[PDB]
């Protein structure tokens, strides 16, 4: 075990290499692409 | 101690039989500052790259060798970035740290007068009017071994004087010590060390036409190897420019 | 864990104390860092050495012996010394304090018992044997198949340690059966095998970890081939035929060059 | 499901391992537990009761109750009148409760005790010597070698015994059970510090002796004892 | 300064020319704390009359020689009241201060590696499976001069390794450093002193079976007489046993 | 089991000899080596 | 290992004046030392290829 | 000549009238040079290895 | 007195009363002494300590 109307992710082997996908996200904007433009 | 360490960016000094060091005018080299400047582009700082140490050849030190001078930028023209800053630049300054090196052993005697001239004009070999040619003051890092007074030095070419002793100016060795100097006695210490500023009356000049310093050697004791077999003695420059700045990009001024 | 140290910046220095001068001969390893030769730059370094302390780097359980099951019969006397590459890690220290888990790896089928066999007593020889039949030596019964046994040894030393070299006997000065190094100063038990079946192949592979290792004195890494266990001999004997009779090889890992300053 | 690992070892059956395992006949009542003498929660209670060592064991005294006895008697010159080399496997110490208990354990530490008594009549006296040579040493051969290292002088009369601690002295922390030249324990042997006189001149006397373990004594590694052999089946 | 002088009872050490002294895995020698023990009774210490300096003889040092060891307690075991506590004890442990010294000529060159080694278990001459002898081993206060590695050399009686650049074990000379050790540079120092615990897993052992430490003086450099005609150079050691302990006092192991 | 935005450290067998390898890390310092000097 | 794109680049010694001994054909040893810096860091452990076991150990 | 005899780890100079390359190390942990050295033999074995190198020149 | 670039070590050595004057260096050592290196200091001080069963010497 490694970390923590509930949820528990929990890993087994002790590393972040271990660990499954990665489900969290956040990080986007399709403006570096469509619109690449200073002005 | 006698202990020295001098680090310029990328190269490391290390002078374990030392004096202290020279500075010239008791001055450091600086940046040129906005209340002295004239152009009105913003310059070059190469800083670590040009800013470090050029070791140049070594010259063969010798019963009846006569001396060396190196002109200033120039024997540092080919050396590096930069020698490449020189030739794309109108102008540029520099301070300097010249470190000569000489040692032998406590069975050799000798001295060696190391001397940083401002602006130093030689004379023509002999005879009548002649400037001295572009070609002889600037040799470039080999600098110029001083052969001696004779009058059978060639004339041809607008040569520049060979006589150690009028400092090649028409003024005597031994008054040389009004400059920036350093003497290497064999017996005391094996280096010396000169921090020179940037010298001159205009803020950056052509680093190509002018020369601001000129570095001379001269064997004011001969070197007498004592009871050893070794007659003679390299002695090796290595010269750091300092808070060097260039301003008026263009093509190289080289061929 | 432990990240390695970031680069601080260092500008152009004059100094009359050289950090870059010293002494060879005083014994110590030098304390110069790119700050101190260079003009450097503030890195941010989150590397670490973690995969490098002892419990890492001999922590992998490599492979310490084979044996062959011959009348579905095997022997082993536990140690390190029959393989160079696992025997070459331990020997970079004096002393090992370590507990080792033992994985059994075996080609075979059916049915295979392991005893563990403490010093001091008899093993069973053979398959059959009555001393198969034990009270308390500790055995192991497992099918090959569906799993590999794995179990834990402690410590056990007699020591505080494990003496990888020992510069000492076990017998006095006059002693003509003198034993010299540290195959006296422990033993660590043997591991027998039988099959009880007859089914697949005889080969038994012992993988052992050691876990919870404390090492003490560094020594110089092993520059040499092993020619015998519980030696250090490293002169080795090709042949015994003829007139190369009396020939040694070093057999080390220094290669040469062509030219020095050429390289 | 949640998901799992089966690691090596897992599905073993190693004969030492601490496990669980269901209960055939549930439901059963064990009959009560009842009150009874002499409860005995750790073999190393058996080890520090004094047992007889078969100090005599020879050619013709062993399977004969005279070989836990030496014979005694008056001498011109001291003499070696016994040796018990420290070894839990050997015969003088394995076949007692405390060696015997010693042998299923490969190896030990702590200190012995070693009780002399001698059975003479009440007019007979008696000084000796009884020495422990440490680990290491040789085994002396003489009174002059044997005093210098750890050893008793017991006076003989009025009360039976004397005692010797052989105290633990060792490199390591431990002793093997089995003798070996790297751990091996030393020696006890007994001699005359004056002499045994009796009261007639050919008396003699009988020498006893019992050994078990002192406090400290400990052990580890349970394995099997050389002390029992099966070389046929029991029907 | 270079100047240290280390007084262990009775006897002082002087040294003009000297660097550091080593201490062995920053560790004094101590007495073995109740925490350690193992055996139950009260050691001895001798203290001033075992611990001191003991100066062993002294091995010409020569164009072409290999270098030396010593094995310890071994070489102090005939040596004061010292070498009769280990042998009137089952077990005894110690802490030594080895104190190298070799002096020449600032017109000599060489450099010698001073180490000490736990647990120096050496390599069989040559051949098939064969323990080092005993009496080999133990050449007492003599040490064993290194020889070289050979063909030729003798492979009866269970000789140990003559070859110095794998150290008579198997591995690299020049590794070596990983042990405490000094170089003895004769342009630099004239001698080395290094400061070892009792190092062992053990608390106490048989002082004369087994031996914990090694001396092993190795020639890295040649010696180089310059212009002179010393061709050879003595070396010294000069051992004190530190906190020495004994325990187990029996009959005298000896003969 | 033996002992204990979280973490759990939890030996199956009850013995200290059966855990996996010690992954807690404090003594260290390369000084006993590359300086092993008096003063 | 070397390789070409993670090459390390060369160490080499120079005369910067001269080596000069009290007498003309004097001589002088140089020794060299190598140790890692604090901030040096390995990762990937992996077999040695300075040791090899051609033969069993007996 | 030199491998195998204790004279492999020095290099000779001299007196020369123009300088010289006296030595060359090339830097790789896999070169006979560095990996029989302590640090060396405990990069091999890593794959690949960070940081800056010490190298200490004693005459 | 020497030159300059003569050099020693020298083993001084006290034997106590009632020991035999040692005629070896082994016997030397085993009693009070110092080793004083050569150079840069000219001289060294051995110290006879007080060591005497009774209270005062015959001169």
């Amino acid at each position: 075990g490694a970390q923590v109307i509930k949820y528990f992710n929990i890993n087994y082997y002790k590393d972040s290499a271990s660990s499954g996908l990665s489900r969290q996200d956040f990080s986007q904007d399709p403006s570096k692409f469509t619109q690449p433009l200073v002005d | 101690d006698r202990l020295k360490q001098i680090t310029i960016g990328n190269s490391t000094i290390t002078t374990q039989d030392s004096l202290h060091t020279v500075l010239a005018y008791g001055e450091w080299p600086t940046y040129l500052s906005d209340i002295d400047a004239t152009s009105v582009d913003k310059p070059t700082h190469p800083e670590t790259s040009a800013d470090r140490f050029y070791t140049l050849d070594s010259v063969e030190w010798q019963v009846g060798s006569h001396g060396w001078w190196w002109k200033l930028p120039d024997a540092l023209k080919d050396m590096g970035v930069f020698g490449q800053n020189m030739y794309y630049h109108s102008m540029g300054r520099s301070g300097f740290i010249i470190h000569t090196q000489c040692n032998a052993t406590k069975f050799h005697s000798g001295a060696l007068i190391v001397a940083v001239i401002p602006e130093h004009q030689l004379a023509y070999v002999g005879g009548v009017k002649v400037n001295v040619g572009y070609d002889h003051t600037h040799p470039g890092q080999s600098g110029h071994q001083i052969r001696g007074p004779s009058q059978s030095n060639d004339r041809s070419g607008g040569k520049p004087d060979e006589d150690p002793l009028f400092n090649c100016n028409g003024t005597l060795l031994g008054n040389i010590t009004i400059f920036p100097h350093q003497i290497i006695n064999l017996r005391t210490n094996n280096s010396s060390t000169i921090v020179v500023p940037y010298i001159n009356c205009v803020p950056m000049d052509n680093m190509l036409k002018h020369n601001n310093l000129s570095l001379v050697i001269i064997p004011l004791v001969p070197l007498r190897p004592g009871s050893s077999g070794i007659n003679s003695v390299p002695i090796t420059v290595t010269i750091a420019p300092y808070k060097s700045e260039f301003s008026g990009a263009m093509e190289a001024q080289r061929q | 864990v432990l990240v390695v140290p970031d680069t601080k910046p260092s500008g152009p220095q004059h100094t009359t104390k050289p950090s870059i001068l010293g002494a060879m001969e005083i014994g110590a390893s030098s304390n110069a860092t790119p700050e101190s030769t260079i003009e450097t730059r503030y890195v941010y370094n989150t590397n670490t050495n973690a995969e490098a302390d002892v419990e890492m780097f001999l922590g992998r359980s490599a492979l310490w012996g084979k044996v062959t099951l011959t009348r579905q019969y095997a022997k082993w006397e536990i140690n390190f010394q029959e393989q160079a590459h696992i025997r070459k890690k331990f020997e970079f220290f004096t002393y090992l304090r370590f507990d080792m888990e033992v994985t059994i790896v075996t080609n075979n089928k059916g049915l295979m018992q392991i005893m563990f066999v403490p010093p001091g007593i008899d093993h069973p020889e053979t398959h059959d044997d009555r001393k198969w039949d034990s009270a308390s030596n500790p055995s192991v019964f497992f099918q090959p198949k569906s799993g590999f046994p794995r179990f834990t040894i402690p410590f056990t030393g007699l020591a505080s340690a494990y003496y990888m070299f020992y510069d000492g006997y076990d017998k006095p000065k006059g002693s003509d059966n003198n034993e010299y190094g540290i195959a006296p100063t422990n033993d660590m038990g043997l591991l027998c095998f039988r099959t009880l079946d007859n089914s697949g192949g005889n080969d038994v592979k012992i993988y052992v970890k050691p876990k919870h290792i404390t090492a003490w004195v560094p020594r110089p890494p092993r520059a040499t081939q092993y020619t015998h266990k519980y030696s250090t001999n490293y002169h080795y004997k090709p042949n015994s035929s003829g007139p190369d009779e009396h020939v040694l090889k070093d057999r080390h890992f220094i290669k040469t060059r062509p030219l020095i300053s050429s390289a | 499901g949640l998901p799992t690992r089966l690691p090596s070892g897992s599905q073993q059956f190693m004969t030492t391992e601490d496990e669980q395992s269901p209960n055939i006949l549930p439901g059963f009542h064990p009959s009560k537990k009842i009150h009874i003498p002499g409860m005995i929660t750790n073999v190393m209670h058996m080890a520090r009761v004094d047992s007889f060592i078969p100090i005599n064991n020879i050619q013709g005294e062993v399977g004969k109750v005279s070989m836990y006895y030496i014979t005694v008697t008056k001498k011109t010159v001291t003499e070696r009148i016994l040796v018990l080399p420290l070894e839990m496997s050997n015969t003088l110490f394995a076949t007692t409760l405390l060696g015997e208990v010693l042998n299923y354990y490969a190896n030990w530490s702590g200190s012995i005790t070693i009780t002399f008594m001698c059975v003479c009549d009440a007019f007979s006296t008696g000084k000796f010597l009884v020495a422990y040579t440490p680990p290491g040493g040789k085994l002396p051969e003489d009174r002059k070698q044997a005093m210098l290292g750890v050893h008793i002088i017991w006076d003989l009369g009025l009360q039976s015994s004397c005692t010797i601690v052989v105290p633990w002295i060792s490199s390591g922390f431990y002793r093997r059970t089995k003798a070996d030249s790297f751990t091996h324990g030393g020696y006890v042997s007994l001699w005359y510090q004056t002499a045994f006189v009796p009261p007639v001149s050919g008396g003699t006397g009988s020498i006893l002796a019992t050994c078990s373990a002192c406090p400290d004594m400990s052990v580890r590694m349970l394995r099997d004892s050389p002390m029992m052999e099966q070389k046929n089946e029991l029907q």
